[PDB]
């Protein structure tokens, strides 16, 4: 049994790794910007209020 | 403009059709840019050939 094969595993693993951690990344941020989004709309919904004024 | 706790006299024209004569009731609505808006409603006793509004 050779480590030689576990390094051709070990790719893979990491490779998985990277990708997941690459678009979790991406995803996150969407996430992230999102969340942001609907802050800022959060914000607009309360503050954007229209008043009539005097009579 | 008005620095907090002071006046100043303001003076109106009633544009052409809607000068008040005696016995008429005015409406005038005060509306300061961003405040709360007064109104004040007058009626011209019929009488007064002018001055102080009771």
């Amino acid at each position: 049994f050779s480590g030689l094969e576990a390094a051709i595993v070990l790719i893979a693993f990491v490779v998985v790794a990277a990708v997941f951690s690459y678009v979790m990344l991406g995803a996150g941020f969407f996430a992230t910007q999102k969340s942001q989004e609907v802050t800022y709309s959060g914000m607009k919904q309360a503050t954007s209020n229209l008043i009539l004024d005097g009579m | 403009q008005l620095n907090p706790g002071a006046r100043v006299k303001v003076t109106i024209t009633a544009p052409t059709g809607y000068k008040p004569i005696a016995g008429q009731k005015f409406v005038l609505e005060i509306k300061p840019k961003t405040g709360a808006s007064t109104i004040v409603t007058r009626t011209l006793s019929d009488g007064y050939n002018g001055g102080v509004i009771i």
